[PDB]
Formats: C-alpha cells, sequence, structure tokens
C-alpha cells in the first residue's frame, strides 16, 4: 500500500493532498473496477481499500459513471473465471446494493440473481451511454495518450458486449459504436482483428440491421485490395462466406450493389466459389435500372463509398453504351461531389469529371429534375397543438436525424439522447410502438428512427444540464455590433440564443433550445423560427433585442 | 556582384520556400510551361552558382584579401537566402540544397 505513497511522493510535501486527489481520481477511475475484478466485490473491502492510506465519501456516490467502462475495458480458455468475475462486476452497479448484502453477494456463483435478468438489463442499458462516452473520448479526441493499446482493449470489450447485450442497449448506440469501430478499422493496425470483430457482429445481429454499417466495410475491402496479405485474404474469404450463408437476402436483395461491384471485380472467384450466387446477382442486376441504385449509394457521402460509386458507374455506362441503349440524377450527384470537392481532394473531383466526360452535355429538352424548393413549412406551434406535435416531429425528423446519426461528435449525442427522449415523452411508453395493440403509430420512422424506434421509445435518461447564460445575452448592439464587426459563427450562436434570452417555454421551446445547447451551420437553419411569439403578443424587450440586429444587419458596415 | 545577386535572390526569394507538398486544393493543372519555371530555376540556381563561383574565387584569392570583404552583411544576406533555401517547412530543392550548403562549406 506504500507503493501508492511512493508514487505520489515522486509526483512530496503535500503527498497527503496528492493522496486525496488520487483517491478522487480512483473514485471513477479503474481502481475500483480492477480491485473488483482482482480481489472480490465486497463494498466493505472497498471501504478497507479506502482506508489503505486514508477518502471514502465518493464510494457510495461515485459508483456508476466511469468505473463502469473501467471494468468493461478488460473483457479480453481458462479465463472463464475472469469472465464470470467481470459479469458479476456488471451485476453489481447499485451503490446501495453494494452497501447491502448484495455488496458481498453479487459475486456469487454462476446461478447469480435472476431479478437481475431484467433489473440488470435496465442497469446496462442505462450507462451503455456513459461507457460509450468513455470510449469515444478514448478514440476521437486528441488522445495525447495515442496508445492504440486502449483501442485494442476497448475493441475487445465491445466485442464481448456483442457477446452479451440485449437488442435495446445494442441499438442504444449501435450506429455510434459502429463509427467508433469504423474509424478504428480505418486506422492501420486495428484491422487485423477489427475484421474479426466485424465477423463477430456478422454471426448474430439482426435483419433490419446489417445495412447501415456493411457497405462501409464493402467499399473498404473492394477498394484497398492491393494492401491485403494472405491471411487477411483468408479472413476475408471467411467473411464472404458468412455474407453468402447467414444473411443472403441482404447481399442479394437488400444491398445488392456490393455484389455488383465485387463480381465486376473479377479477381475474387465469386462464381468459382459459388456459381449459383453469380446467377442471381447478374439476373437482378441486368433487371432493374442500376442508375437510381448508384444514386442512393452516392447519398452515403464519406469518401471510400463515393470513389467506389464513381468507378463502378463509369464501368456500367461504358459497357451499356458499347452495347447500344433515371439517367439524369447521376449528373447532379457528380455535381455535388465536385462541389464539395471544390475545396477538398482534387482527385475525387477529377473522378467526378471523368464520369461527366463519359456522359456530357446531352439534351436539355430531356427533362432535368432540378427541384423547385424545400420544406420551410410550418404547423401551428401556438394553436392546433396537434400541429405543434407535427412541428416537433418535423424538427426532429428533418435534419436532427442524420446529424444524430452521421455526426462524428461525442457529446452531441448526449443532447441527442436527452432532448430526443424529452420529445419522445409523446411516446414515452415503449410498448406504444413496441409489443402492444397501442396506437402510437409513430410516423417518420425513416428506417433510422425505425431502426431507433425501440432504442428510443423508453430508453430515456434525462441528462438535462444547462445554466448561467442569461445576463450576457448578446442582443441589441451586443449582437448587431458583434456581427457587424466579425464572430459570425458566434453571432449566429448568440442570435439563436434569443431563446436563452426570452424564449424556451417548457412545452416545446425549452427542449428545442436546449437541443443545440451543446453548441455549426445548424444555427442558420434553426434561426427562422423565433420572434413569431412576440410579434403575436400584441416581450418588447426581447423584441428590440432581436430587431436591433435583424434590421441593423441590413447594411451593417458594408465594404469592411 | 555578390551582394547584388544575393539581393537579386531575395528579389526571387519567392522560389525556394514553396510549400512542403502539393495540397489537396493546390492544383497541378497548369499552363504546363517549363518555360518560366526553367527560367527562374536557371535564375535561382545560376545565381546561387554565382554565389558558389565568386565565393570560391574569394577562397582561391591570396589570404591577404579576405576580411576586407567579410562583414555581417554576408551573414545577414546569406542568412536570408539559407533560411529561404534549406527549408524545414517547404519543399527542399536539391540544387539549392547543394549550393547553400557549400556556402556553409565556404
Amino acid at each position: 500500500l506504500s507503493e501508492i505513497a511512493k508514487i505520489m511522493c515522486d509526483g512530496t510535501s503535500l503527498i497527503n493532498q496528492m493522496k486525496v486527489n488520487l483517491l478522487k481520481k480512483n473514485s471513477r477511475q479503474i481502481f475500483a473496477v480492477a480491485l473488483v475484478k482482482h480481489g472480490l466485490f465486497s463494498l466493505d473491502i472497498l471501504e478497507t481499500l479506502f482506508l489503505n492510506r486514508a477518502y471514502i465519501t465518493a464510494y457510495l456516490p461515485d459508483y456508476k459513471t466511469l468505473a463502469e467502462i473501467t471494468k468493461l475495458y478488460k473483457n479480453s480458455s481458462d479465463s472463464e473465471n475472469a469472465n464470470m468475475i467481470l459479469c458479476s462486476l456488471r451485476f453489481l452497479i447499485t451503490n446501495f446494493e453494494k452497501d447491502k448484502r448484495h455488496g458481498s453477494k453479487y459475486k456469487n456463483i454462476n446461478n447469480w440473481t435472476d431479478d437481475q435478468e431484467q433489473a440488470f438489463q435496465k442497469k446496462l442499458q442505462d450507462n451503455i451511454l456513459g461507457i460509450f462516452q468513455v470510449f469515444s473520448s478514448d478514440i476521437h479526441d486528441v488522445e495525447g495518450r495515442t496508445t492504440y493499446y486502449e483501442k485494442l482493449r476497448v475493441i475487445n470489450g465491445i466485442s464481448f458486449l456483442i457477446i452479451y447485450a440485449p437488442k435495446k442497449s445494442i441499438i442504444s448506440a449501435l450506429a455510434q459504436i459502429s463509427i467508433c469501430l469504423q474509424t478504428g478499422l480505418g486506422l492501420k493496425e486495428v484491422r487485423y482483428e477489427a475484421f474479426r470483430c466485424w465477423h463477430l457482429l456478422v454471426r448474430h445481429l439482426n435483419d433490419e440491421e446489417l445495412s447501415t454499417v456493411i457497405d462501409s466495410l464493402i467499399a473498404f475491402i473492394l477498394q484497398k485490395w492491393s494492401e491485403f496479405n494472405g491471411k487477411l485474404r483468408n479472413i476475408v474469404y471467411s467473411i464472404l462466406d458468412t455474407l453468402i450463408k447467414e444473411k443472403s437476402d441482404l447481399i442479394l436483395k437488400l444491398k445488392p450493389y456490393t455484389t455488383l461491384a465485387l463480381v465486376g471485380k473479377p479477381e475474387l472467384g465469386i462464381l468459382a466459389r459459388d456459381g449459383q450466387f453469380a446467377r442471381m446477382v447478374n439476373k437482378i442486376r441486368s433487371t432493374t435500372d442500376l442508375i437510381p441504385i448508384f444514386a442512393n449509394n452516392l447519398k452515403s457521402s464519406n469518401k471510400y463509398v463515393i470513389n467506389q460509386n464513381l468507378d463502378d458507374i463509369e464501368v456500367y455506362l461504358r459497357r451499356k453504351q458499347t452495347e447500344r441503349s433515371d439517367i439524369t440524377l447521376v449528373l447532379g450527384a457528380l455535381l455535388d461531389t465536385s462541389h464539395k470537392f471544390r475545396n477538398l481532394d482534387k482527385d475525387l473531383c477529377e473522378k467526378c469529371a471523368k464520369c461527366i466526360s463519359m456522359i456530357g452535355v446531352l439534351d436539355v429538352t430531356k427533362h432535368e429534375f432540378k427541384r423547385t424548393t424545400y420544406s420551410e413549412n410550418e404547423v401551428y406551434d401556438l394553436n392546433d397543438s396537434v400541429q405543434t406535435i407535427k412541428f416537433l416531429i418535423w424538427v426532429i425528423n428533418d435534419i436532427l436525424v442524420p446529424a444524430f446519426w452521421q455526426s462524428e461528435n461525442p457529446s452531441k449525442q448526449l443532447f441527442v439522447a436527452l432532448v430526443i427522449q424529452e420529445s419522445l415523452k409523446y411516446c414515452g411508453l415503449s410498448s406504444e410502438s413496441w409489443d402492444m395493440n397501442h396506437k402510437e403509430l409513430y410516423p417518420n420512422e425513416a428506417k433510422l428512427w425505425e431502426k431507433f424506434n425501440s432504442v428510443s421509445k423508453t430508453t430515456i435518461y434525462p441528462l438535462l444540464s444547462s445554466l448561467y447564460l442569461a445576463q450576457s445575452w448578446k442582443e441589441y448592439v451586443p449582437l448587431k455590433y458583434p456581427s457587424n464587426n466579425f464572430e459570425g459563427y458566434k453571432i449566429w450562436v448568440k442570435r439563436f440564443t434569443l431563446d436563452l434570452l426570452k424564449t424556451g417555454t417548457t412545452e416545446n421551446h425549452p427542449l428545442h433550445v436546449f437541443s443545440s445547447l451543446i453548441r455549426g451551420s445548424l444555427s442558420n437553419f434553426l434561426l427562422p423560427y423565433i420572434s413569431l411569439d412576440i410579434i403575436i403578443k400584441a416581450p418588447y424587450a426581447d423584441i428590440l433585442n432581436g430587431i436591433i440586429i435583424e434590421f441593423d444587419s441590413i447594411f451593417t458596415c458594408n465594404l469592411e | 556582384c555578390f551582394l547584388f545577386i544575393c539581393d537579386l535572390i531575395r528579389i526571387y526569394h519567392h522560389v525556394l520556400k514553396v510549400p512542403i507538398h502539393e495540397s489537396n486544393m493546390n492544383l497541378h493543372v497548369e499552363p504546363q510551361i517549363f518555360q518560366y519555371e526553367l527560367i527562374d530555376y536557371l535564375i535561382i540556381s545560376y545565381s546561387f552558382d554565382l554565389l558558389e563561383g565568386i565565393l570560391r574565387v574569394l577562397q582561391s584569392h591570396p589570404k591577404q584579401t579576405y576580411m576586407e570583404f567579410f562583414d555581417e552583411n554576408i551573414l545577414k544576406s546569406f542568412e536570408f537566402v539559407y533560411k529561404l533555401a534549406l527549408t524545414i517547412s517547404y519543399k527542399p530543392m536539391v540544387n539549392v540544397i547543394f549550393s547553400a550548403v557549400e556556402v556553409v562549406n565556404i
């Protein structure tokens, strides 16, 4: 026990203060978790450790957040002992139960508690949130402790989570952990067993899933083929085999594009391994105008997927034309590709231009599907409370969904969970949309919220922190002048904080404002929908607060 | 001649500190002229090559005629050019790399 004393002293005169700080760290650090896995689960022994060199208050209080992942980060044939120890550590999360005989009883034999078979379900689905927060902090931050040792261990642990997780906590942040493992695999060294993990996912997930993550992998593999060794190719083959066998309708009917590309890449032996697979693939292909399919694939942004799209589109167009023979949308797709590229990666832009070379000006009479407008539609946020419901669902479905899905932003998903559940109190009982005759009939399923329907119907954890922003409200000169001076991003932030100023009704506006409260273009999109309340009112303080900027920016210091 | 050409070089100091690499946006679509490239390349090089040749005629002059030329202006002007040349934050450029370092040798 004096080893910690020596370590702190090397850290001396205030070594007691050092011990206090280190104990504070160990409250949620891996100290409690690893002691639990090493010695036992007795909270009395935990107090004994709290008296090893002193520093016990946080024991009951700090029993949940970070020690959960700290324990999770060791999930790694004889270690079944460690597996049961860890699973028992998972059993014991409740600090009160730790104080109770449960404290020394949750490390019992295999036949552990059985009310835990649902209470423990609730427990794990709760701070799956926190442990994901931990791991994304371990991955997508700066991590001056780069140390992909952590990445490896976290991958091991999350794989064991696939080994043991209910559908609900799975989908709690399936897509998030997908992005985490995805950027892992993107990183060089991870792949060696990142693909192992991918296979572990493959062996048992779902049917509705196995879409929103698989194409990324497909693009990766059918793109980087050069730098794949023997055994990488071997595991790849196993993966192909699993793809063929355990979930065939997905590759054949629910995402056939991958099959198109891989077959058109003829150094793989798809027909050699399975000639029956080849038949079906080719049939469906020659059968349904692949142009809209490539259009949907170009709607996946990223980079690898876009490149695969471009190449395969070129090949298809070439062969079809050499023959003799909708057609339009690829052109505008490429337009956006280049437009985003217009500042990033000239090679991608040149690929878009090569596809446009194959196509070209063609005919203008041939109707161009360029749209007319978009949805800035309203739905009585004041009256017709049903239309207010429409208002909120419109807000969440329109753009909050992909942001809540495609964003690479750890903390923002916290607000996602919080305020989206706060919006989901309109469907708070899970069985409303889940097993019941209940007529929740939730709209805007979007196949993503539908993918999230159960995972958000009653997975609500409040997470409602926001404070101390009222007085400094940049409004009336503090806003018009700041925007006319510079900066503009913070100008938009301040303006949209007109809700923090004088809006935020607890009905809808409070949660709506606190939504982006984590805080970047979304500001402009959300901005149009504020001063209507006051201009209804017939208040004047916030009215001027807004109007000052909203009319001074008319010609605010041009020709700066 | 010498100073005149070093500060000629600082009139063409816009060469040896071209960036570390072609950025994702920086294009190589071009008028594709090797003309003014080779122009200024000959210029810069030949000029450093002056530096070389006349400075080595200095070194091969009688030892008597030495310190009469060396002032801190040599340090500062050649310091400008060296910093311009053996970049640690741009593209290095083997010829100028040569020349500059042999001036160090000088």
